[PDB]
DNA sequence: TGCGAAATTCCATGACA
DNA sequence: ATTGTCATGGAATTTCGCA
DNA sequence: TGCGAAATTCCATGACA
DNA sequence: ATTGTCATGGAATTTCGCA
């Protein structure tokens, strides 16, 4: 079989609803299966319309052969199926109530949830401005299995923003108190 | 009188040849030369004569001399003509140069992607969805280009667009021209926060941003073709143009900007499949080899009458937006430092230090 | 299928070389070439493939082929690519030329003064006494120039000025560009009443009025110098500039325009006195000898990739005032007649006959 | 002595007052002594101001060494003397009540008076527009003494407007009736 | 029939919206 | 049915002054 | 080891306000 | 303290297919 490559498979999913940040409530997460490279797009709803708008930005940079998702309404709609067919993108769905992707992607989606939670507390309405530095952090994170970061696997070079000081990613005991106060 | 008095009685003076007869007539010293009888004025009158002749139409060397030679003769006339040409402030700042700039430098291609971005604005364009301008960002090594529509060429719109772009990666250097959006302190503050060094072209010299300027040509050219026989609704086409140009082959390179950035085509039409059986690490090894071996042009031959700047030389900077019937050149300034054969620092007409391209300089004539 | 069916079983077809093995795989005819395994599409699919590849970014020959070659191979691919390039209307009218115009003609200097006037307007200038423009009239043989300030570049102001000028003498020909003041029927009527033939430059080509254009440079240059450090009160200076330039030597000719017109200097500074002992008839005889023996330049060498027009050739006229994101060239037209190597008549995109300079034409690419 | 040349001597004089023609009442006549070439300038008055304005036009084409005139007020003024000195022009005056110039110039000034009179009758307020064709006629008139016209002596070429049909210059008997009617 | 310096000619450069 | 031009100042070439 | 044709490389031209 | 660039299509050169 052929070796796995970037742009073979994008894994997409929505995170939210989040507290409002400059109008936006959700985050469309896109992860390249081979590299682990992550793109994050803020949206006002988990709709087909918002998915098409965000992915039109990404697919003007690079088009995947396959998009993988759960059976969410925005991804199973006939409008999104028509959008994917126009661009030659095969859609691939996991079984309902049994979401599966890959170890690398599962752990990347785990990192994204916990990194967002850790930066949400203290400033929960200001995550729109932090999405750039979140992506840079995620994409310059050292991989245990593979030798390289997602940035290195996608571009074939070292980055100008290496994150050597590895953030703990767990919440400190004081951050648990302020997180438990609101909701 | 003193010098000309000894000439009349017959003695030799240096400069005045012996074989012609010098005589007095109508109270004036004269000489019979092959052209005719010319008046020899005294030394103390010659600067005034050269000036009166020059000031008729502020003529150059030969046209000024041809006026003087109608009436007068004296030794080394053009030397006195050239002395006045180099002292006439009006001629120095109004006349054109007749020496071309030295041949252009072809600076090295940046070694890696994200080493150097070139950014610039296009516009104003016809209004499309309320948008008038396009921010164009070109990676120097790959030529990979990002397009962002804006309502003005502002610092705020530049910062919003680059915050989206820098989600992918941060560059070492951003090169731009001296437009208002890029020279403001707000933008320098934005770059220092992210460890980005801001590099600026010499003023009024878009050659220096030539990487992104040339891409602007391709962007406008494709947009023009796509909009033939249609209203100029270019806002919806920017994503299409961005993708189309990023996957267009350069015939001299044999690669697309997408291929130089990623080392593999995405799911676009006519994707190259030569590295299908290679692993990604084998693919990235071939990509490092491809990046280093790209064709790079060399400095062309100098034109037969070019000038190159020297430290201490008198040079004049071009006036930027010269008003009607006003000089095209500033007053003479001195070359402090030669940064490269095409770029210098000068001690300006105001007193400031200024870094300029020699394309916006002429060497001051007559030393 | 028919052509490719015989290829699979082993027979020879012209265009397809024998030394490579052609086979079937996934329902498609393929071939193993040194670059890799390529698909051979049937004849009936190739025009669609070339078009799909070209239309990605409307690329030229090599950049379009490099896309096709990633997947496909067939005999003489560039021939099918070039066929589509010559049929793509968007590329033909949007792309630039890469062939320079043939070398310029240096038409003969008019034999006599008043044989041909060259007229043109300068302006708008800064308001001076209510005046904004200058009518410039240059005699072709002598270079003798008349200046007239006007409030607009109008036919009425042109007629008033030339009525004053033609008090001295009537010209055979007046050459002008196609500005509104000179193309109006009122001006043609004024010229026919006086037996003056109106000659017009090809459109959008001030080279053709180069005699008066070059004089405009000298007029503005001297005015600029005289107005240094002063408000731009140029109305009172036009008589001074006219006299100064009419008595300025041309270094290559060795004569002033005044001298070529009258054969003797008037009471201006530094008047030439070489013909003082001659009679006027002897002076006018020397003037006829001087007029015929003036230096005349010759056509320069053609550039290494220039084109010259041929009858029946497809050419495209440049768009005059092209709007933003619109093509720079009109649709192809045919050369009816070749007036000279630099000037042609074409059957225009509308249907009209039109006389144009080749500087405003490109040869249509791909025949 | 040196042969006579163009621009050696301009002969100037005023003709008028004439009937009004687009504001103008007088004509400043300038005749080159050597060639007989004539310049005509319309003026509103026989003043120094009007003389300086008209001659500033002529002297932007060519400057004479000498200007000759009668002792008219406009020519004997200190302002006109200052104007001439600025341009290196020597002024030369005839004796009062004894105007003299040259045979060629006297006959040229005669031609101008009679040619103006002949075109004045019938259209006496429209002589401003006819001054161009009057000059062309005068300057392409064959000289009896010299072989050539003024145009030929000044420029050294034939003209594009030769006046072969020599006008009679005398008034017809019908033109005497309309001339004697008004004044 | 030859030298050093001055005078002349050559001509690439650039700007006429 | 129309078409480049020419002032400018360093450099290249020719002429001049003297022997 | 050499031919005719196709494929590739060369590179002057022009436009990015 | 900074620096031209490169798509384009005829032409020139090299390679290919065959012998
Ligand atoms: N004048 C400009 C400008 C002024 C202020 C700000 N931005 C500017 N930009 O971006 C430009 O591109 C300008 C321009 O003239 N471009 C044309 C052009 C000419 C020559 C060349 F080699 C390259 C090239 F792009
Ligand atoms: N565009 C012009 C124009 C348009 C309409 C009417 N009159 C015009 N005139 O008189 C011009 O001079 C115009 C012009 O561009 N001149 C600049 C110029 C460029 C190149 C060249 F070889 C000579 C040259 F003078
Ligand atoms: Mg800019
Ligand atoms: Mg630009
Ligand atoms: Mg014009
Ligand atoms: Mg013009
Ligand atoms: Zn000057
Ligand atoms: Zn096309």
């Amino acid at each position: 079989d052929r070796p796995q490559k970037p742009f073979d498979k994008f894994f997409i999913d929505y995170i939210g609803p989040l507290p409002p940040s400059q109008g936006y409530l959700y985050v469309l997460v896109v992860v390249d299966g081979m590299t682990g490279f992550t793109w994050l797009y803020p949206t006002k709803a988990p709709s087909t319309s918002a998915t098409v708008k965000s992915l039109n930005v990404l697919t003007s940079i690079a088009i995947p052969k396959v998009i993988h998702s759960d059976q969410g309404a925005a991804f199973t709609s006939s409008t999104f199926a028509e959008w994917a067919k126009e661009r030659g993108i095969h859609l691939e769905f996991s079984t309902p109530y049994h979401p599966q992707s890959s170890g690398k992607v599962e752990r990347k989606n785990s990192d994204i949830k916990r990194l967002l939670t850790k930066l949400l507390v203290g400033r929960p309405t200001k995550w729109y401005d932090l999405l750039p530095v979140v992506q840079l952090a995620l994409n310059n994170t050292y991989s245990p299995v593979l030798k390289y970061t997602p940035h290195q696997l996608l571009f074939g070079i070292d980055s100008n923003t290496p994150f050597a000081n590895q953030d703990t990613l767990d919440l400190t005991r004081e951050e648990e108190l302020s997180l438990l106060q609101e909701i | 009188d003193a010098e000309l008095d000894q000439l009349l009685q017959g003695h030799y003076i240096k400069g005045y040849p012996k074989q012609y007869t010098y005589f007095l007539e109508d109270g004036k010293v004269k000489v019979s030369r092959p052209e005719g009888v010319k008046i020899i004025p005294p030394q103390s009158d010659r600067q005034k004569i050269v000036l009166q002749a020059h000031n008729l139409a502020h003529t150059g060397r030969e046209a000024t001399l041809l006026k003087i030679a109608n009436l007068y003769w004296w030794p080394n006339m053009r030397k006195d003509v050239v002395k006045q040409l180099g002292r006439c402030q009006q001629c120095l700042i109004t006349n054109a140069s007749n020496k071309a700039s030295g041949p252009i430098l072809r600076p090295d291609r940046p070694q890696k992607p994200f080493d150097k971005f070139f950014i610039d604005y296009i516009g104003p364009l016809p209004p499309s969805q309320g948008y008038l301008y396009v921010l164009v960002v070109v990676d120097g090594m790959t030529g990979f280009t990002w397009l962002y529509p804006t309502k003005a060429p502002s610092t705020s719109a530049t910062v919003k667009s680059l915050n989206v772009l820098t989600s992918i990666a941060i560059p070492k250097v951003i090169h731009s021209d001296q437009g208002a959006a890029f020279t403001s302190s707000t933008f320098a503050e934005w770059a220092k926060e992210r460890g980005i060094h801001l590099e600026f072209s010499t003023p009024y010299h878009p050659q220096s941003s030539g990487k992104v300027e040339r891409k602007n040509s391709d962007i406008k050219r494709l947009l023009t073709k796509l909009l033939v026989g249609r209203p100029t609704k270019w806002y919806d086409l920017l994503p299409v143009v961005q993708l189309a140009l990023n996957n267009t082959y350069s015939p001299v390179l044999k690669y697309t900007p997408h291929q130089l950035l990623f080392g593999i085509d995405s799911n676009t039409p006519f994707a190259n499949q030569d590295t299908l059986d290679l692993t990604r690490e084998e693919e990235l090894s071939l990509l490092q080899e491809i990046r280093t071996s790209l064709y790079h042009p060399s400095t062309p031959p100098a034109s037969s009458r070019s000038w190159s700047p020297v430290v201490g030389q008198l040079v004049q900077e071009r006036v930027a937006r010269p008003a009607s019937l006003r000089p095209r050149w500033h007053k003479p300034s001195t070359v402090l430092k030669v940064l490269n054969p095409r770029t210098v620092v000068i001690l300006d007409h105001l007193g400031n230090n200024r870094t300029v391209s020699i394309d916006n300089l002429k060497p001051t004539s007559h030393q």
